[PDB]
DNA sequence: TTTTTTTTTTTTGAGCGACTGCACTACAACGTTGTAGTGCAGTCGCTCTTTTTTTTGCTGGTGGTTTT
């Protein structure tokens, strides 16, 4: 009703618009703005993140993600961050360099 | 927001863009511009059958640049009430879209353009 | 990589803002020693040797340095909620997002707001059957809104 | 780096105690002595700026409210009041709150006071304000205590245990049993 | 200061040699007050933050 | 300086007087060991007491890890037989809950 | 270890400062006119903005006198 | 290091604690010794004081 | 339509869990009594983190501060 905004709207507002239909062609246009992804501190990512970067980033061609990070080093677990998320980011990747 | 946005994108297009909103009053699409296009020409048509319907008049800043720079062009006699040299002191003393303007007033008019390069050779495209 | 990216195309995402801040000064300062060492065909660091010795061209490569130095102020290094806001203002049609909006910092006002609203509506018509249980559980909606 | 640093606070100030020393100014002083030496002496009175009001209404009770409520609360059932009547005038100003968690406020706070009475109007006597005159070191103490019963003091108040009170009821006692009053004091 | 595009305007996608730019007109403005001086420049930045002594960097063109 | 603004930082002699000091978390909000999803059990069920410790437990191995590779030269540590329980002298310490 | 601060032996600068003038200083009828500085400047603009040599008019006069917002 | 040494300085040696009531602890028990120390993670605003 | 006074603060922790003392019956040692186990109540320690994320048109274009 007041037309402001939140930090995590932000995110609830671009993963509602990636959970539609047509948003999907939105993530292709992201394909056609930044066709790579490098991603540091990936301990810290909420659900909804790792969310829109599952949509945008997952098996499409010529696009890259490296997600750079430590699971040792998550300690902002009160302040919305989940090493469950990392360990789903982990379980779906296939490769691992350390 | 929506009309605010696209009179915005209009205003700017009527400064910088004469060509494209001239090309879009008769019709005709321009050839390489990107995906937000479909929607704007036919609503810039839409825009000029409906202030044509109404009683506001037709003139805008680029017809009336066209009609001006037409007008200095075909003109043998120097109309009155023109002053006898005009100077313009800097670089953003003049936007680089009236050149052409500057150049039909210049068969009429004496302009001085005292322009401030840094450089004193040729160092452009 | 299949073809080579610009600066504008290069997406980092860091969540400090500082953090993005020096890493864009640590990137500017790498593009300027790989510049330089590509000029001086020489460096002093071994993984710049072995970057040296991956290419086979220097003139072009210092060109794209020399290119990417000076689109390093236009770089696409930005935060989580800063590229989430950007992607929300540029593709504004498929988002379904407004054009402009005032953003506010703390939102323990509004919440508590909305905190005292459910408590008038939802435990004022209760009996004293039902609100006893509901001041055992809770004193008010502060302790409701601490837990 | 030239300059003199803060010196101590405290001086040896000069001052002649006066003839007539009020128990009032006692009281003031043993209350709390420092806010004594600060606001009586050199006259200086730290005013702190009063409370913002609060968006909403209260749901609960907590501090000078609680306190007040609870004192006249207190001094209404000391008296074998109707604490029906002290319930509606609290709620029609709004200090309660609405619905059954005022009620139920009310009702803890009833029990409490009601559990406090019982001791207190256990040996409460009729008592009536005196009159005290004393002179002791050369120094005339003029005042008042109110409510002296034959049995002694006795005072009632909602708080805790602490120490500024039973200061105060010591020196009640002694300006007490100074002039006659035989009888032991308690709070 | 650079100004992000709005996103569905046809000028942003293809530029020309008069079109306004935030960012070029300030760099240019930086080579012009360059210019501009005739004795002595004086150049001042945060180079250092006061909250936590961290270490600030200039801009692109200092 | 706390253990999360010492994240990235550097530091040559650390001490840490109180990294035996523990928290026990009481309320029941874990993570799902399958689906990795966020479970919020209002019921004191003891299941998910134990699930949301072992998160608990992991987040402090984690901040132990951050408080411990940010020394340069010299690291100390302070280890005490700490119990958290109310016994006095009950034939067993808490240090193996730190 | 010790420390004066300098002294400024000439002034930064002169009484150099862009000035004007002032910064060197029946029923009916113009006699019944209000007299202050605001109907100065609207009497000098209202002979600054007419012109001399058409004559006045009085729907004109009307007009700007509802533009600037005197009695009728 | 090698060869080079660097006497040890009051900033080289920092405390890491958890809360801010033990870094209270911290910074009374070191200032009782004549050591001033700073907080760094002191998100305290200046009007309370 | 006019106008009067006035300088005194207060209050605020409670649930969880152990220590210790007295009562109370069950049961074995020497009908009665001492020891052991448990219930209930008064009294007392203790203890309650950590933090940061931003788009806003420099003069966007009939524009523009100041004197009589």
């Amino acid at each position: 009703r007041r037309g402001e905004l939140g930090f995590d709207d932000m995110l609830s507002r671009l993963d509602s618009a990636l959970r539609s239909e047509s948003g999907e062609v939105l993530a292709a246009a992201i394909r056609t703005r930044f066709p790579v992804a490098m991603i540091d501190e990936f301990q810290d990512t909420d659900p909804q993140q790792y969310r829109i970067f599952r949509r945008i980033w997952h098996h499409q061609p010529e696009t890259a993600l490296l997600l750079i990070g430590d699971p040792k080093q998550a300690i902002y677990a009160f302040r919305g961050a989940d090493i469950f998320t990392y360990m789903k980011a982990r379980s779906e990747v296939h490769a691992h360099y350390t | 927001q929506l009309s605010s946005k696209a009179a915005d994108l209009f205003d700017q297009y009527l400064v910088y863009r004469p060509d494209w909103l001239a090309q879009w009053e008769t019709g005709h699409l321009v050839e390489g511009l990107g995906e937000a296009q479909a929607w704007q020409a036919p609503l810039w048509k839409a825009l000029v059958e409906y202030t044509h319907q109404l009683g506001q008049p037709r003139w805008h800043r680029a017809n009336l640049y066209q009609r001006f720079i037409e007008t200095l062009e075909s003109a043998t006699t120097c109309p009155p009430g023109l002053p006898s040299r005009v100077f313009i002191c800097g670089i953003s003393a003049l936007p680089p879209v009236y050149l052409q303007a500057l150049q039909a007033l210049g068969k009429h008019i004496e302009i001085h353009l005292l322009f401030t390069n840094p450089c004193r050779y040729y160092w452009g495209d | 990589f299949p073809r080579p990216l610009t600066v504008e195309e290069l997406l980092v995402v860091t969540f400090t803002e500082a953090a993005t801040a020096e890493l864009r000064g640590r990137i500017r300062s790498n593009i300027h020693e790989l510049r330089i060492a590509c000029l001086r065909e020489t460096t002093d660091n071994p993984l710049y040797e072995r970057l040296l010795e991956e290419i086979d061209d220097k003139a072009q490569a210092a060109q794209w340095l020399l290119l990417a130095e000076r689109q390093m102020d236009e770089a696409a290094v930005f935060t989580i909620h800063g590229f989430c806001q950007r992607m929300l203002n540029l593709n504004a049609f498929e988002s379904g997002m407004l054009f402009e909006q005032q953003l506010i910092e703390d939102e323990s006002l509004l919440r508590y707001q909305a905190c005292a609203d459910f408590w008038r509506r939802h435990c004022y018509p209760l009996p004293r059957e039902i609100a006893q249980v509901v001041f055992e559980t809770w004193k008010g909606p502060q302790a409701l809104l601490r837990d | 780096q030239a300059g003199k640093a803060h010196s101590e606070f405290v001086q040896p100030l000069p001052f002649t105690l006066p003839e007539t020393v009020p128990l009032e100014t006692l009281q003031r002083f043993w209350a709390h002595p420092v806010r004594a030496f600060f606001q009586m002496r050199l006259q200086v009175n730290f005013r702190t700026e009063d409370s913002e009001i609060p968006d909403t209404e209260p749901f609960i009770l907590e501090g000078l409210s609680r306190y007040q409520i609870n004192q006249q609360l207190l001094n209404a059932l000391v008296e074998q009041d109707d604490a029906e009547r002290l319930f509606r005038r609290f709620r029609a100003a709004g200090d309660l709150p609405y619905g059954a968690f005022g009620e139920i406020f009310w009702e803890t706070q009833c029990q409490e006071m009601q559990q406090l009475a019982d001791r207190v109007i256990a040996c409460r006597q009729p008592g009536q304000s005196m009159e005290i005159d004393l002179a002791c070191n050369g120094v005339q103490i003029t005042g008042w205590l109110p409510q002296v019963q034959p049995d002694g003091l006795l005072r009632w108040r909602p708080s805790l245990l602490s120490v500024a009170q039973g200061m105060q009821l010591w020196l009640e006692h002694l300006v007490y049993c100074a002039s006659g009053g035989n009888g032991e004091s308690r709070l | 200061r650079q100004l992000a595009p709005l996103g569905f305007d046809l000028m942003s996608q293809k530029p020309k040699r008069g079109d306004r730019s935030r960012r070029d007109d300030d760099r240019y403005l930086f080579l012009e007050a360059l210019i501009s001086a005739q004795q002595k420049l004086y150049i001042s930045y945060i180079g250092r933050s006061i909250q936590d002594n961290s270490e600030r960097f200039p801009s692109v063109l200092v | 300086v706390t253990i999360h603004k010492s994240k990235g930082l550097e530091y040559p002699l650390v001490w840490l007087p109180f990294i035996t000091n523990f928290r026990v978390q009481e309320q029941a909000f874990y993570h799902d060991r399958h689906s990795f999803e966020a479970v919020l059990d209002l019921n004191a069920a003891p299941e998910s007491v134990d699930l949301a410790e072992a998160e608990r437990l992991a987040e402090d191995l984690r901040l132990l890890y951050v408080a411990l590779t940010r020394s340069v030269w010299h690291c100390s540590l302070g280890v005490a037989p700490l119990v958290r329980r109310r016994g006095d002298k009950k034939g067993d310490t808490d240090v193996h809950q730190s | 270890a010790e420390l004066n601060a300098k002294t400024l032996q000439r002034l930064p600068g002169d009484n150099w400062r862009v000035t004007s003038y002032s910064g060197l200083q029946p029923t009916l009828t113009p006699h019944q006119f209000p007299r202050g500085a605001s109907p100065g400047t609207f009497l000098h603009s209202l002979f600054e903005d007419l012109d001399f040599t058409q004559p006045v008019d009085p729907n004109w006069v009307r007009e700007k006198l509802e533009l600037g917002g005197f009695e009728s | 290091n090698g060869d080079d040494a660097r006497p040890v300085r009051a900033s080289d040696i920092s405390v890491l604690v958890r809360s801010r009531q033990e870094a209270a602890q911290v910074r009374d028990a070191l200032t009782l010794l004549e050591i001033p120390s700073v907080y760094l993670s002191n998100r305290d605003s200046v009007f309370e004081t």
